[PDB]
């Protein structure tokens, strides 16, 4: 009300207003879910389009060989994070020869939006994401979200009507978590667990977007008719 | 652009069938004055990795700490850090070989030759050298300053190629270091008998030995020598 | 440094400092541009409320950025200083590095460029100004005629007018400018200045200013008695 | 290196050698000391092989921009002098680079020579590298503001063979180019040792050397 | 006074077919008088059927290499997984070495690969940038024992067809792939007899169509 | 943060009018009256001291005329302090020209270095402008005597004749009314005095009340004077002219 | 570059400077106008560095035409030759000095008066009658204390200058290609087509 | 006041969403994209009849396979172009290649955003970029000065967006031919126009795999004006 012009204002009940409207624009953004057993991890995307004539905006972004995101909210927001995450990824090669943590990797995101979260001037970023990856400690994934807040998680989801696809994989935990050694299968989860997020609208060939990693498999996304297997 | 002061002499490595072994002596030279005699120049990184470093003694415990520091800030928000995600020996290498050739790329070196001895996670013998320009290279031997010239050679008799490392046992690799030892206690002006020697092996680990000395020394032939050519008496 | 964004959006999708700006050039002193078949003629109007002003020393209206290029404004006269100082800077450099006098088309596109910087740059406010840019490119014959404004928008005119009453003087213009055939001499591009101007000056004694340049570098500047021999032959035709 | 470059009434010709060294070593046998700047302009290269190549490619990156900005193909006096402003900015920080600025436009043919100090020369003729002095001895006794196109092509083809035959750091082949109100025109690549006889024997030159 | 350049020894051979091209290099690294390395690798596969090797100061030609594939890296990144194009690669390294005109990279730089056109392809450097595509080409401690020899073998110069005596030069037929080993490995011999910083091993990347192949020949280790 | 508390002084009003300026303007008006009267053989300064004790010590006293160089000067109308750190740097300005070029800087290259540093406070940099407005009294080769004004908006006039501060519409109409193109400087000291003795809003100009002074080619042969006007001097004008 | 000379006569100031450009043994051009026009009375000759005399000279030119255009005015011979002192005074104490020696010659409108400056690569200026630059002084010096009278005609002027060069010509070892010859005066700038 | 980066209480930036109804203002543009090429078309607008048409440079040359088209506050475009012009040739010198019609959009689109208290607001412009490359071949694009950008089959932005979006909706199909796109922009923008379209008001352009992009003479519109006159009287 009065304390939500700028985000270096607490309210009267110790609130910050700029990060909460921050945290909306995630909810106005297009379904993802994200997904892992012990062997690999999974991101299932619902692209948006403008109208017929455009395109499906494109929701999942590669940070490295063996991790990457899906994002929901300001897609610009996501660029610049994800930016971030391949620089980070890189020096850890670069000058340690060694592949970033995904546990790591949710630590110095959470430490990036944090800064614009307590200084004057800047704004929260409006972008909530979806990390995967496989390290050295096997598969994982996390939920990233612009308070700087992030979560490690066997599955979760994130956009609109995401709550739907969230219980779905929380009755499934125990099923889903042991599609060990099967690629095919933890993405047909994946892909029905997103379906309990639709309305009125249906799962198409250029609607879907698809990314998988794991012990051998490169993190590598699947657009087109490459998702046609799982519709 | 500096010029070293206080300097360490040889360090020496070799590959064997289970790990590597590493050695270097106790000595800090000022010149040509025997200056201290009580200095550590093999320095372990956990449980895994072992250090050797020879040149300027002052940036010697510089890296020292930075190598202190690592393990320290490698802990910090990590569950796994005595696991999966501990310092492995060609972690710690990269990171001194990046700083390395950054201080040569600003004229102002880290005066050394460093030998990263260590068994990574896989079980596989890691061996590399890194020096003040940066340059990196690998071989079964590896040794620095006068070692180079006098110990590779001995030491290459037991390991010539890549072939030779799973034929070669840590006793008769051990034997060859301390034999090398002892030829550049005999030969090097800037050595000295007492040294540290470190086995990293992938099944019993590490095992650190100081206070060793040079034995077995051969000296007797030296009554029957006199004058410079012509002198009997 | 002063970093605040004073030229913002309104839920509307307007600037209102750019289009105040607009109201600062709408007060200033009208001024015109009419260019003929071989040259371009540009007029000014001095108000007279000001009189014991020392015309000699007094800036003028219409000023010079290169030999072969002028400018003249309507607006913020301290404002148009600025733009003017960094016109003619700009087109040394050019001369210096490309070793061709600009184009006219160039400067009002550079002038134009600092003006639209001053709407998105913080700490600063736009300039109250729009100006007339007019001359002859190097060794073209074609007459040149430019206008720009605070947003930094700028076109080409066959005529056009800016400044206070400016709205009755183009109207003025637009009936009697004709395309297909324009002033075909210095004569009649200046006498159609003048006519125009005279919708709108009050008295036709030392409140008109005329700038005649021609191709080649050849820019001078009326006198008064000059200017009122055409406020004479004028208002004699009228009477009939 | 040999390079030259000369105005005539039918336009200009550029021609260089194709030599490269590294001491007495010949590092090079074939290399292209002609850049393709744009259409209607070439730009010849002497010295650092490294700063011939970086510096006029960026040349011709704001060569190209100026088209963009202004709709229009850029003077050969204007970038000309682009290049000699990019020399006085590393002034004094050991640059070496020879290059002539060749080009049609619309006060006709246009060259000009330009050095690592920043000079900039406009004039008919030109010839830079370490045999240029062989070459201006063949230009100077035979050129005309009349040459046909065939005997021009000749000219400076022949003026670097003269250069190629008795410089040590020049020869390898020849290439040559033509500019004309069209653009320029590339006549091809003339290995020396097989045009060295074959020019012998035509003119009846070169009689001290037998074959 | 700190020096901060060094030599490391070694030679390296690049050689362009009709459709497929080959990087070689021996495996020796040296300072001085003495061997550091019998077996360190110096051409590398860098990704998107490219092949390099920086030859001179090892620890430039490592930075370079390092900085070359991270450049790959970031080109896949920023134009949606795009095969960079040989000769889109040999630009990029151009400005590469020349950030470091003032403070050179000590690197005598060979990349190989396939052109657009599926036809083999070598591109050659000097430590400052100057580059050019050229059919053959090596680098390095023996650059000048062999150069000459593949000028005579690989594109026939000063050979003519008997009878004719000089009139008629021999044909520049093509060279296939067991020709070109041939000649890469009787190149490499030569050099290990004549050389002293040449010797230890030999290590050989051709680059097809189908991808990237290595061969590995021992060399006289005195 | 601290965008709470900007007023922000560099702004258009809706009818594109720079407040701030404008609101300067109107403190000016409060100030003491200057005058500027120039003539054919020289130019006068005449400026009106602003309620004064008779404890104040006038013959060491300045908040008027000031001097820029030994060709130039100007009489000061709004916040004294203000006026002086602009006059300093007009006095550094004139020095830097003379060091550059070797020639007394023009009058009008001078005026329009301070006029433009006025524009800069009303175009960036988030301050207040200068409540200032100056009229510069000068001389130089090409134009001869010259009389200028700058005001708070960086704008800058040339004159015949001008007054700025208190009452400078009333005292514009004299001027007007009395000027003539012929005018000599011994009247226009008249007139400057006259005028200032009908506009002022004290009961009687007097000596202790006034400050003035003379830019003239009346000095041995081909050369400019500056005289400001001492106490006693003042008072022998006043009476010379009829006042007192 | 090689040699710059220059004359004050009774109503003009005549400048000569030498044609040719040499880069290694190679004369490169034997036709280069070592001068600018600053303004229409005042002209600039100049040598020393390679690509530092035209770079100066030019750079001069633009600040005084800048001046020109500002003020609607030109500049007297006096104020541009103080200017260009401060310049290379400002220089001589820099990181790179531009290694450049000028004579500036012009025609005061206001005094009508021409006037002939000696400025040298430190910032030192001298105003005189004749003038020269390096070792083009040595040669040319005797003949012009001996000739010289301040009342000569510009015919006169041209006349002892062609014996100068003549003498340059001489004794000077260096092949300096001949000179271009300007003259200035109340009427503008204008070159000596034949000489 | 409150800040230039404040979000809403719907999630949305408050400024960039005010800098979209300057757009709504704007003159109309309108991009159509075919496997023969894509057409590029705006409304002119001259605010007089003295005014210059031919000086209203609303479409414009980015490289030899990329143009552009604006709408909104124009005068912000010429820094965007500006950008976009540099960023082509750039990688040109980096790379030895043309660039493809994404990246370049992606580099308009990174300086959307670089507002705050950089520059002090958003861009008030909005852009169709059309070009070719070999790997995607022909593309529309359209940036926004949120950052965000779409790739179109068609697309039309400006004070006339909605009405002729609808009539791209219907017309559009994957087998149109360039000819035919021509005709369609010149009849979408007679639709929407306020005055009556001709050659002096309206420009064309397109960009082929063969010609590179090209701004249509006055005299080439005239006769596709004239032809679509014929046709629509034809039935
Ligand atoms: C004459 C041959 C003079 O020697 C030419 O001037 C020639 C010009 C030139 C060649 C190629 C491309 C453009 C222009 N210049 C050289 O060959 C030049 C001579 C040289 C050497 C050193 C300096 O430093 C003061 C200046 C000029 N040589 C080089 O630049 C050398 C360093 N180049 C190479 O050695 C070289 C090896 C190589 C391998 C593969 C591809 C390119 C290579 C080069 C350029
Ligand atoms: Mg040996
Ligand atoms: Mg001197």
């Amino acid at each position: 009300n009065n304390y939500d012009g700028d985000t270096v204002t607490f309210s009267p009940t110790g609130r910050l207003f700029q990060v909460e409207y921050a945290l909306e624009a995630i909810k106005q953004g297009s379904v993802t879910v994200g997904l892992r057993s012990n062997t690999h991890a999974v991101l299932v995307a619902l692209k948006r389009n403008a109208d017929e004539l455009s395109s499906y905006q494109k929701k999942i972004i590669k940070c490295d060989e063996h991790m990457g995101l899906s994002l929901a909210g300001l897609a610009p927001d996501a660029r610049v994070l994800s930016n971030y995450l391949r620089q980070q990824c890189n020096y850890s090669s670069l000058v340690f020869n060694r592949k970033l943590a995904v546990e790591r990797a949710g630590h110095l995101l959470c430490d990036k939006a944090q800064k614009n979260t307590q200084s004057y001037g800047g704004r929260p970023y409006g972008v909530g994401l979806l990390i995967i990856g496989y390290d050295k400690s096997g598969a994982h994934l996390l939920e990233f979200q612009p308070s700087g807040n992030v979560t490690e998680l066997y599955g979760t989801a994130i956009g609109a009507r995401s709550q739907g696809a969230k219980t779905y994989l929380e009755r499934t935990l125990d099923t889903f978590i042991k599609i060990d050694g099967n690629p095919d299968e933890l993405i047909k989860a994946g892909v029905e667990a997103i379906s309990q997020s639709l309305r009125d609208e249906s799962l198409t060939v250029d609607n879907l977007s698809i990314a998988i990693v794991g012990k051998d498999t490169p993190f590598t996304i699947y657009d087109g008719e490459a998702v046609a297997k799982y519709i | 652009t500096q010029q070293p002061i206080v300097t360490g002499t040889s360090v020496i490595s070799m590959k064997y069938d289970n790990g590597v072994i590493i050695a270097a002596d106790n000595l800090g030279s000022y010149g040509s004055l025997l200056r201290f005699n009580g200095v550590e120049r093999l320095i372990p990184v956990g449980d895994n990795t072992v250090v050797g470093i020879s040149g300027d003694i002052s940036d010697m415990q510089h890296i020292e700490r930075l190598l202190k520091d690592l393990v320290t800030e490698n802990a910090y928000d990590n569950p796994l850090a005595d696991a999966e995600e501990a310092l492995e020996p060609s972690y710690i290498f990269e990171y001194l070989a990046t700083v390395m050739y950054q201080r040569r790329s600003k004229m102002n070196p880290l005066w050394n030759a460093i030998i990263v001895a260590g068994v990574q996670s896989n079980g596989d013998q890691f061996l590399r050298y890194v020096n003040l320009l940066g340059v990196t290279y690998s071989s079964p031997t590896l040794a620095t300053g006068f070692g180079a010239h006098m110990a590779n050679p001995l030491l290459r008799k037991v390991v010539d190629r890549e072939s030779d490392i799973p034929k070669t046992t840590v006793q008769v690799a051990e034997e060859a270091i301390v034999n090398a030892m002892r030829v550049l206690y005999y030969r090097d002006a800037r050595s000295s008998r007492n040294f540290s020697l470190a086995i990293i092996d992938k099944n019993t680990g590490l095992t650190f030995k100081k206070n060793l000395q040079v034995e077995n020394m051969k000296w007797d032939f030296a009554k029957d020598i006199k004058g410079y050519g012509t002198q009997k008496i | 440094g002063y970093d605040r964004a004073l030229s913002i959006f309104s839920p509307d999708g307007h600037i209102f400092q750019v289009e105040y700006a607009l109201e600062a050039v709408k007060r200033g002193t009208c001024a015109v541009g009419v260019k003929g078949k071989n040259c371009v003629v540009l007029g000014c109007e001095r108000r007279s409320t000001l009189k014991l002003q020392d015309t000699r020393i007094t800036p003028s209206k219409v000023s010079k950025i290169d030999s072969h290029v002028v400018l003249s404004f309507s607006g913020l006269n301290a404002d148009s200083r600025i733009l003017i100082e960094k016109a003619r800077v700009e087109a040394q450099s050019h001369r210096l590095t490309l070793e061709d006098p600009v184009t006219v088309e160039y400067l009002t596109r550079y002038v134009a460029g600092v003006q639209q910087r001053y709407t998105q740059s913080g700490g600063v406010r736009p300039f109250g100004v729009s100006t007339l840019i007019a001359g002859f490119d190097p060794r073209d014959d074609e007459p040149k005629l430019y206008q720009t404004e605070p947003s930094g928008i700028y076109s080409s005119w066959s005529a056009q007018t800016i400044g206070r009453n400016s709205k009755t003087v183009r109207e003025f213009l637009e009936k009697n400018y004709d395309r297909k055939e324009p002033p075909a001499t210095v004569e009649e591009c200046v006498k159609l200045t003048v006519r125009s101007l005279l919708e709108v000056v009050q008295t036709g004694a030392k409140n008109i200013e005329i700038t005649v340049v021609k191709p080649d570098s050849d820019i001078v500047a009326l006198s008064s008695e000059e200017i009122n021999q055409y406020v004479t032959q004028i208002e004699q035709e009228k009477q009939e | 290196t040999t390079t030259l470059a000369f105005k005539f009434q039918h336009g200009v010709i550029a021609a260089v050698d194709s030599r490269a060294s590294a001491g007495s070593y010949i590092s090079a046998l074939r290399m292209n000391k002609v850049i393709e700047i744009n259409p209607y302009l070439l730009g010849t290269m002497s010295g650092c092989a490294a700063d011939c190549q970086y510096w006029e490619r960026l040349l011709a990156k704001e060569c190209r921009l100026y088209y963009l900005r202004n709709g229009e193909r850029i003077s050969v006096s204007a970038a000309s002098k682009l290049l000699s402003n990019m020399m006085c900015q590393y002034r004094g920080m050991g640059l070496s680079m020879g290059s002539m600025i060749c080009g049609w436009d619309k006060k006709g043919p246009g060259l000009y020579y330009v050095d690592e100090h920043g000079t900039r020369l406009s004039g008919n003729m030109f010839s830079t590298g370490s045999g240029n002095t062989y070459a201006y001895g063949v230009l100077d006794s035979n050129y005309k503001w009349d040459l046909s196109v065939e005997d021009a092509l000749y000219l400076g083809k022949r003026s670097i063979l003269a250069a190629a035959h008795r410089d040590a750091y020049s020869g390898g082949s020849v290439n040559l180019y033509h500019v004309t109100e069209d653009g320029w025109i590339y006549h091809g690549n003339h290995d020396v040792g097989e045009l060295f006889w074959k020019v012998k024997e035509e003119e009846g030159s070169f009689n001290n050397v037998i074959g | 006074q700190f020096n901060p350049y060094g030599d490391n020894g070694g030679t390296i051979l690049g050689i362009a077919g009709e459709d497929f091209a080959v990087l070689a290099g021996d495996t020796r690294n040296i300072t001085d008088y003495s061997i550091n390395s019998r077996y360190e690798p110096k051409v590398f596969d860098c990704g998107d059927n490219i092949v390099m090797s920086a030859n001179g100061f090892a620890a430039d030609g490592d930075a370079l290499v390092k900085r070359f594939k991270n450049s790959v890296k970031w080109y896949h990144f920023d134009h949606n997984d795009k095969k960079l194009s040989i000769n889109s690669a040999a630009r990029n390294i151009q400005h590469l070495l020349y950030s470091r005109r003032f403070f050179p990279y000590y690197v005598y730089n060979i990349i190989a690969g396939l052109d657009e056109d599926g036809k083999g392809a070598v591109y050659s450097f000097d430590p400052v940038g100057s580059y050019q595509r050229e059919q053959c080409r090596a680098g390095g401690a023996a650059a000048s024992l062999i150069m000459p020899f593949l000028d005579n073998q690989v594109n026939f110069k000063n050979q003519y067809e008997p009878g004719t005596n000089g009139k008629v030069k021999k044909p520049l037929k093509y060279l296939s792939v067991e020709e070109v080993i041939k000649l890469v490995r009787d190149s490499f011999t030569s050099a290990t007899e004549r050389h002293i910083q040449v010797g230890d091993g030999l290590e050989i990347l051709i680059v097809t169509k189908d991808g990237v192949r290595k061969e590995f020949y021992e060399l006289k280790r005195d | 943060g601290s965008r709470r508390y900007d007023s922000r002084t560099t702004i258009f009003s809706p009818e594109g009018r720079l407040y701030q300026v404008e609101y300067a303007l109107e403190s000016i008006s409060h100030a003491g009256t200057a005058i500027g009267i120039m003539a054919s053989d020289g130019i006068v300064l005449a400026a009106e001291r602003k309620v004064t004790s008779t404890l104040l010590e006038q013959d060491t006293s300045t908040e008027k005329l000031y001097k820029l160089n030994d060709k130039i000067a100007v009489a000061v109308a709004g916040l004294t302090a203000d006026a002086e750190i602009l006059i300093n740097t007009a006095r550094i300005h004139a020095q830097n020209y003379l060091k550059t070029y070797n020639e007394d800087i023009p009058v009008e290259i001078l005026v329009r270095r301070l006029s433009d540093i006025k524009q800069g406070y009303t175009q960036h940099g988030g301050l207040r402008p200068f409540g200032v407005s100056f009229i510069y009294a000068g001389y130089d080769d090409r134009y001869g005597y010259q009389l200028y004004t700058s005001n708070p908006s960086g704008n800058y006039t040339g004159w015949k004749a001008i007054s700025v501060g208190a009452n400078t519409s009333a005292a514009q109409t004299l001027l007007q009314m009395d000027y003539k193109d012929d005018m000599k400087v011994d009247d226009a000291i008249e007139l400057a005095l006259k005028t200032l003795s009908k506009t002022t809003d004290s009961s009687a100009l007097t000596y202790d009340r006034l400050e003035f002074a003379t830019i003239r080619k009346g000095a041995n042969d081909g050369e400019v004077y500056q005289k400001i006007f001492k106490p006693q001097e003042i008072k022998d004008i006043l009476v010379k002219t009829g006042i007192t | 570059m090689d040699i710059i000379l220059g004359i004050r006569v009774q109503d003009s100031v005549i400048l000569a400077s030498s044609k040719a450009v040499t880069r290694g043994i190679s004369v490169l051009k034997d036709s280069d106008d070592k001068t600018r026009q600053l303004s229409p009375h005042t002209l600039m000759s100049f040598a020393g560095e390679a690509g530092d005399t035209v770079q100066f000279a030019e750079y001069i030119q633009a600040n005084i035409q800048l001046y020109s255009i500002r003020e609607d005015y030109e500049l007297s011979p006096q104020a541009v030759s103080s200017f260009v002192r401060q310049e290379l005074a400002k220089s001589i104490r820099s990181r790179r000095p531009y290694q450049v020696n000028v004579l500036i010659g012009g025609y005061d409108k206001k005094k009508n008066k021409p006037e002939l400056y000696q400025i040298d690569y430190l910032g030192t200026k001298v105003e005189l009658p004749y003038g020269a630059h390096g070792y083009s002084g040595f040669y040319t010096f005797s003949l012009l204390d001996h000739h010289y009278r301040p009342d000569m005609t510009t015919e006169e002027g041209l006349d002892l200058l062609k014996l100068c060069v003549q003498e340059l010509e001489k004794r000077m070892p260096m092949d300096f290609k001949g000179v271009i010859v300007k003259i200035v005066d109340k009427d503008g700038i204008r070159q000596v087509d034949d000489f | 006041d409150r800040g230039v980066s404040t979000f809403s209480p719907e999630g949305r930036l408050f400024q960039v969403e005010y800098s979209l109804e300057a757009i709504k203002l704007g003159s109309t543009a309108i991009g159509i994209a075919t496997k023969e090429g894509v057409v590029l078309g705006v409304e002119k607008r001259a605010t007089s009849p003295l005014l210059e048409s031919d000086s209203i440079e609303k479409i414009v040359e980015i490289d030899r396979h990329i143009g552009c088209a604006m709408s909104g506050l124009t005068a912000d475009a010429r820094s965007m172009i500006e950008h976009a012009r540099t960023a082509a040739v750039t990688h040109n010198l980096y790379y030895d290649e043309d660039i493809n019609v994404e990246s370049l959009t992606q580099s308009v689109c990174d300086l959307a955003l670089r507002f705050g208290e950089l520059m002090s607001r958003p861009f008030g412009v909005a852009l169709l970029i059309a070009g070719h490359d070999a790997d995607d071949g022909y593309q529309l694009f359209h940036a926004e000065p949120s950052g965000t950008f779409y790739r179109y089959n068609a697309k039309a932005i400006g004070s006339g967006s909605e009405g002729a979006q609808a009539e791209l909706l219907n017309e559009w199909h994957s087998s149109l031919t360039l000819k035919e796109a021509e005709l369609l922009v010149l009849k979408i923008l007679k639709q929407v126009m306020e005055e009556k379209l001709d050659e002096n008001n309206a420009q064309l352009s397109c960009i082929t795999k063969q010609d590179g992009f090209k701004i249509y003479d006055n005299e080439k519109t005239a006769e596709l004006i004239k032809e679509l006159k014929e046709k629509e009287a034809a039935e």
